[PDB]
């Protein structure tokens, strides 16, 4: 496998954007390797990001810089992954909450699951995820929730 | 499970083999003034009456029913109480006295914990402790 | 009123007096952790 003329343009655009310098230099940080690939469309864990890091650095800013010559052999590798996820995994998953067959979810119980296990979201991102409107004591639903996530 | 620093007790406890050959099998708890309840051994049993010595070796004739059975050091200086097996008086008495002394005031005796007041501003209540403990596992 | 000091005669009596024995006889299985089952089910999901 190798990158097509359309794919090379996708990689070039995003990389050229990432070059943030008063005098430019054409490099990305190893930390920025995260959201780069994400904007490229590939959905990775931070585990997937660090896996392709030249330096055994973990999260920090100001370790290693990668050129496009280095970045492409990163991208070319990333494309191989198959397990990205569907909708119906998430439907099966989120149904487990149920107790009476309602597919309805209380707000507190819904915020807590986001925060606790995994790569995790913060208190702040939960405030963003739920800012209303006008349903008290105080329920969301699993169907409309997931479909909006996938919809973007 | 896995230990922490002094907030928990020394919960990375050992299993010192020395203690094992003792589980065989006729040792009991005798009443003392000094410590309270101590360790005695059944040497010879006169039916309803017994001849049980003590840590101090003094041989004494006793009446059956007083003899509380030994609850092995498999439950020495752990966090909770839960696992202490033979639940007669002295098995508990010894275990908490040495917990307080070992700097652990509060102790799990289930949900209804035991605390033996320290009376001293112990440096445990600092936001290092209160930074880690944020809906922790 | 002394810090760190303990007495045996007192504590002897007190552990016999706060129903600590019988108290451990039930509260040996008595769960000290207790949350909500809907959450724990939803939060564990795809482990299996």
């Amino acid at each position: 496998i190798e990158f097509t003329p359309e794919q090379i343009e996708e990689f070039k655009e995003a990389f050229m954007l990432f070059d943030r310098t008063p005098k430019c230099e054409m490099k990305i940080t190893y930390g920025q390797c995260g959201d780069v690939l994400r904007a490229l469309g590939q959905n990775p864990t931070q585990a997937e990001v660090l896996r392709v890091l030249g330096k055994p650095r973990q999260e920090e800013l100001n370790t290693k810089m990668m050129d496009f010559e280095t970045f492409l052999p990163m991208l070319q590798h990333i494309s191989k992954n198959k397990d990205t996820g569907t909708y119906e995994d998430f439907v099966e998953g989120l149904r487990v909450f149920d107790k009476e067959g309602n597919g309805t979810v209380m707000g507190a119980e819904l915020r807590h699951v986001l925060a606790t296990l995994g790569e995790r979201l913060t208190e702040d991102e939960v405030e963003k995820l739920m800012a209303g409107q006008e349903d008290s004591n105080g329920c969301i639903n699993y169907e409309a929730f997931v479909k909006h996530i996938m919809s973007s | 499970g896995a230990a922490a620093p002094y907030l928990r007790k020394s919960e990375k406890e050992r299993l010192e083999a020395q203690t094992r050959p003792f589980d065989l099998k006729k040792d009991v708890f005798v009443p003392d003034d000094k410590q309270e309840f101590v360790k005695a051994k059944i040497v010879s049993r006169e039916g309803g009456k017994v001849t049980a010595e003590t840590e101090y070796g003094k041989t004494v004739t006793v009446k059956e029913d007083q003899v509380m059975q030994q609850n092995p050091p498999k439950f020495d200086k752990i966090e909770d109480m839960a696992m202490l097996t033979f639940l007669h008086e002295p098995a508990v008495l010894y275990n908490l006295k040495d917990r307080y002394g070992s700097w652990m005031i509060y102790t799990y005796s289930g949900l209804f914990c035991v605390t033996v007041n320290p009376y001293k501003w112990l440096p445990v209540y600092t936001p290092e402790v209160v930074a880690a403990y944020r809906g922790k596992k | 009123k002394s810090p760190g000091v303990m007495d045996n005669p007192l504590v002897m009596h007190q552990l016999r007096c706060n129903g600590v024995l019988e108290g451990i006889r039930i509260c040996r299985k008595g769960f000290p952790n207790r949350i909500l089952y809907g959450d724990f089910r939803q939060r564990y999901r795809i482990l299996n």
